[PDB]
């Protein structure tokens, strides 16, 4: 049975499962992370905390990527209870979510419709760029230094998101520049915002949500 | 057998006798107990050559073998925690005494530290500035305790872990006192931020004579 | 057809280790030097396996690091239960090719990846570097001067083929890798580099990073 | 599935990984057995030691034969410890060899791209002629009474030797003519070894240097 | 490919192996059976005792007809052990050979390249007709009361049996029929032989080799 | 799918179309098997235990297999419950639900036609029961007769004509031989013996069958 | 209880007592404790009804199990085998005596066979004419001694049997007599060429009431 | 009960006595406990009937086992080292001696071989000449002791192996003498180049005749 | 019983006593516990002929198999860590060896003994022993070990050692005049492990034996 050919048809699948799916933008902001998608619902979440300065978002398939979404918290947890809660990190997880989209994709019948976004910022205190990791249905991991973008129709979000990007941007202006980029391929009843704060002292994941989101849209 | 750890003002020293008996009998006599287990880490045990070595062997290839593996040491706690799952997983015995310095602590010359282990393989960190395991563990610290107002710096201190060993050895026929006929001493490690290093036999020898004149 | 399967297995993981950025790894005065096109802070092509012995590989991460591990964990088991002179590069290079060749001939995927092991003496001995390269079949071949690995490689290896100088000092055996990349800007923002240095007395791995790396450059 | 069809692919494949290898020679001579290969490798092994008399040659993929090379020493140490040393024979190996190429062969997805030679001289103080066995790829085993190559292209070595084939050959001799033979398809490119039958137990020996060069 | 074709192909993969492979003659005479077959090896025996009034025969390939030689002595001992020596028969054995080369047959991809002779002779003080049987490649079992061919051409060597074979014929008369019908379709250096000598008290099976075959052809 | 079943089918009838032929019939005493069967060991018809008996035609390492098979089962039952417990009915359902599984998770199917017959316990009077199972796991309640193997349609039209309910031995014994036709060196034949204190199974062989024929 | 066999010029006749208890109470006078378990054997059990009967059943549902698997049955030495293997699996208790007639054996007259087991499972064939098991085995051992010359037939053997088995209820508790007022005797089986047959309760009765007779 | 086993020049011989005993009581009169266990070699078990047949049958079916499969005996290092695999798989109680004759031996007069087995299973290749097993086995050794020198033959070892087992018995009570009364005698075994025989029970009884007279 | 190994200039040697006793009885006279094991080591082990041969058979073997597998042999610390890893698997061996990887060929000789829980130690006392007379043949070297100057004076002391032992412990044999039976020894240096002649233990023990008489 071709190899090539089994491999093409996955690939086929899983690419228009998550082209079918809403689109999900996470990007480097002056504060951390910024995690902005397009979620008509106000139960089933897009985008998580995983461990205390790292965060998830997702696009695709929600019974998939909340699987994943679920084990990530479960190794995460498992990994800084066995060692120290600084060994758990957006690039072991990232990395984790690789082997795993992986095994999943050679081994299992139907590939993952999905595409993950694993982001790291610096402990309190301390100066680190945040990191951000794509990971794609095939086990792809790709590290991003400015912006993530997944699901849906990529091309003319990412191109967008291109020219309007800057470093360092404040809160607000990096949540409009997002809003605007998801515009190009919507307020408070369609959205999913939070961010990870490196200001926060160990959890850094917060959540936008309600009358102080519509605040700074 | 004896093991002694104390801090001092920059780091932190680790020293053990060289006695191992087999009931009444003088077993060893050149017994190291006290090893260096990565940068910034020493273990000792109160227990046989082997038992020693075996642990210090296998702590040692976990810490580097997470730093090879993740890129980064584990930090101080993560150390600690490793130490502790490989002690209660070898209890289910001497326990082991380990010193090290945490390069990441805010205060450099606070930054050393003393972790000892319970019968039931429970940790504690030690805040008074010393510790001692073993069978002259309660001599030691006694002595320690009336001398540890003299603790300066680094030398002061190796003198005093080794007066500690001295005052154990004279009170405990299981610990190993310095031998002058066949120029054994006790051994002993030194950590500070420019890392663990094993101290030279000649320096214990100078210190063990110093202390035996001025008793004599 | 078992013949044509092979084939197209074979071409698979050609093609996706030809998609990848480059590696190389030459002997040099020293010992042996690594030289990655790697813009990622993160993750890495290049690391120590054990106390001589030194990895380096191109493709996909999440398998090549799959394997980095594994190379890992069994050193440090060889290691414990023999000696540490028991792991060396043509017993680490050997495994390697056993899991490839499992991997490739039993896998609905073979890994598309291309993996060097690096060996050189141990402190105040002398014995020439051995160099070790194994492929995505598991096929494992003693290279005595240089190793290339990923993306397009004839351009690479025949500038080195004209470029190369035994014995050469660290700076010299620096260049000359760089040019022999570029021909397949390179600053110290996109390397990453290191070292198994015989003068190390234990652990030979070290890393040039940084405005150490500049130095050199 | 067809058997016919399958079985004929499988062979071509292996056939074909065969000869795109490098070349090896076994042959019989007055002081035991010779093995000669055409390798340019330092490390990377084609001719070994198996058990006392013992010895081991192949050609194919390395990862595959270096597999086998290992699991038939894991086999002959096993039952030398559970009966005595004299049970292990290069009958026995090979009957091995044959079994687990044949598996190989029927359950996995591609076959073994190999070919074995398993050689046994006589023990110390006996007469008894060597036995030279060829396994290949399919668990075919044929008792080779002189000569056995494997590898590349077979015909043109195989009968280069059929012509210049002494039976007591020397040494020196023997070495020649297969050097000579494998030309017909130095010391950096050869792997030279014997099972002498005049060593007390091990009679695997390697010819390398110095030494070999004294010999061609 | 079809059912009925399937078994088709497997018998001709079968038929051409054992075709293709040297002949073996086992016949019933005075004081036994006798075995002989053209075999050039000292080593890679084809006659074998099995227990100790049940012999064995085999042509085709090495591997799987020892493997099954082994399997039977495994298969008589156990027997033995758990009920009493006279349990072990030819007819048991050679139904246990039936059934194991049945399922190769069926169950596994490749049918063995094989043709098996059990024979029997009587016990010590017994008056017992020997017995002979042919179990072949699919688990045909077939008894026969005067002589069994197996391997390579066998329809010219059975009948220059029919045309020299005579019952209650001497050791020395026996093998001369014996040799001469092998030879129409050879002396100790390329022969082994082998009787099921009914006069030895417990265990039948003596070989015949060296000076004292000489002595006999 | 339905292929797969109709070219098993086919592969199966054809070996025991191949194969010798096998007659089991009902009768005064009884149940009387008769089989072509030239070997002196290798044999078709068995006891499987003390009421009921087995006749098979196809391979022989087939249904040895499941002669073998049935013994195991009927001991192990017989022991874990009552003597009574092991019944014809019973047997043939483990052989058709045996064969059945064969037919569907074997590369090959059984090339066997299996007849178990079972007569009534000493001093009771029930009517003999015989139950046909085939390759498929197929069964079949026969009342008079049961034939397999070989050409099946010119033996079982023969009996129809010529059989006769509450028949004796000996003539029992030779409407059967002259329907298979349609001698004691090609012949295999025994009787389930309803007059058996316990073992009905008994085999009329040599000097002893000559005289009924 | 007790259970006596013994051989007989022709034959082997195996004959048992009646009684259970518990403690020093009588719990059953009417045990069966000997058994035909073909048509060459018997087995007894100095054990309970349930035992006895059990062991006997399991037995003969082995024997009977082979006979029909293979169209023959066990040899005698494959019987003693089966029956080993099977006491051996419940001493993972009281102790079995087997009574066989072997029909292969060339003295027909010495043909008859008694087979018991040890504490540790272990069987024997006897050779000295009779054996016994049971708490009055050594009562009816030492009266067969002194009446076994007296033995030349079935008949005078079964006498031998009745008498030892009264001999051990006459001083032996456990083991029980004769019973005139119900009319209960010692069961017994008699085997010999044309094979196993139970011993009519009347010509036991008949042997019990002259035993008793004569002693008074 | 006493095995005794010497070794005489070209050969060696095994001797058994018959009794078993329960405490006190003799439960045995006829036990054999040598026996022939393949062409070379016997095995004799200070035990019960079964203990001493059970472990000769088993052996003897390894051996013949080992024979068939691979169309060779195993050497006689390998035959003890299967012995030694089951007696210590039986403890994990009476231990085997071995004796045996082995053929590849360079000097034919000293092939003749007796091993032993200790309370924990290990062996021992008997140096001295003779060994013994069993209650009597002190008596035995300390009469063979001062016999031993007669030894020049097997007729004279056979007769000396006789007089130890007499000795035995005449100073254990679990070890039986020569019954002239029933006419049962010890078994034996003799083994040298031409393989191993019982000794006709005829000519130990006329040893053990002799033996009796000369006393008297 | 008593093994003991002592440290000459470049080599070891090690002896053992021969005998082996059930309580007070004398099981053996000829008891063989020093086993060479590779080319450069040998293990002595004071208990039966079985342990120390199986101990030594098992530990060979598994140094052998390391090389064949390997093709270099294990260093001298991979030796003791598959010997550590034997006993804590599985009375207590003494191992004589010599590191042909040394800096100094005249100190390369080793010993290592293990404690009761199989902890192992290398001893750098100059020499060592194990079993019942250990005490006696540790005070015995104390005394005399000043004289060990090479090969042969090392052979001496290890020989006059077992004689201390067997003078004082009854489970420890002294040398058999009558028997002609000796301790054994095993000598190593830089050219490999070699069996002490039986000639040269007996000419040592003769003048050991008129030196106190």
């Amino acid at each position: 049975i071709s190899p090539e050919q089994a491999m093409r048809e996955r690939s086929e699948l899983a690419r228009k499962g998550i082209a079918r799916a809403k689109s999900v933008v996470a990007l480097a902001y002056a504060g951390g992370v910024l995690f902005v998608a397009e979620n008509p619902s106000r139960s089933l979440q897009k985008i998580s905390e995983l461990y205390d300065r790292v965060g998830f978002a997702a696009a695709g398939k929600f019974n998939e990527f909340d699987n994943l979404r679920r084990g990530g918290i479960q190794f995460a947890d498992t990994r800084g209870y066995a060692y120290d809660r600084r060994d758990v990190t957006g690039r072991q997880l990232a990395n984790v979510y690789a082997q795993t989209l992986g095994t999943i994709f050679t081994e299992q019948a139907k590939p993952y419709e999905v595409e993950l976004c694993v982001a790291e910022v610096a402990h309190y205190g301390e100066t680190k760029r945040p990191e951000l990791y794509r990971i794609t249905y095939d086990g792809s991991i790709a590290d991003e230094p400015h912006f993530v973008v997944m699901g849906g129709t990529t091309e003319p979000i990412a191109n967008a998101l291109k020219e309007s990007y800057a470093e360092n941007a404040s809160l607000t202006d990096a949540l409009r520049i997002a809003v605007a980029a998801l515009r190009a391929g919507l307020g408070v009843a369609s959205l999913e915002v939070a961010v990870l704060d490196a200001n926060r002292p160990r959890r850094a994941f917060r959540r936008i949500t309600g009358s102080a989101l519509q605040a700074l849209l | 057998x004896t093991i002694v750890a104390l801090k001092y003002p920059g780091g932190v020293v680790m020293a053990g006798d060289r006695r191992s008996t087999q009931g009444n009998m003088i077993s060893g006599r050149d017994v190291r107990k006290v090893y260096i287990t990565d940068d910034y880490t020493a273990t000792g045990i109160a227990g046989t050559a082997a038992v020693a070595v075996e642990f210090a062997r296998l702590y040692a290839v976990e810490l580097e073998h997470y730093e090879k593996l993740e890129g980064v040491p584990l930090t101080f706690a993560g150390k600690i925690n490793r130490l502790a799952i490989m002690v209660r997983g070898n209890l289910a015995l001497a326990l082991p005494l380990l010193a090290g310095y945490d390069i990441h602590a805010s205060d450099p010359q606070s930054a050393g530290r003393i972790v000892s282990f319970d019968a039931a393989g429970g940790w504690n960190i030690e805040e008074e500035g010393y510790q001692a395991v073993g069978s002259g563990s309660l001599f030691a610290k006694s002595s320690m305790k009336k001398l540890y107002s003299q603790v300066t710096d680094g030398d002061s201190g190796l003198r005093v872990a080794v007066e500690a060993l001295y005052d154990a050895a004279d009170d405990d026929s299981a610990t190993g006192g310095p031998d002058l006929v066949r120029g054994i001493f006790p051994t002993a490690v030194i950590i500070d931020a420019d890392g663990a290093v094993d101290v030279p036999e000649s320096r214990i020898a100078e210190l063990a004579r110093a202390i035996i004149e001025s008793r004599s």
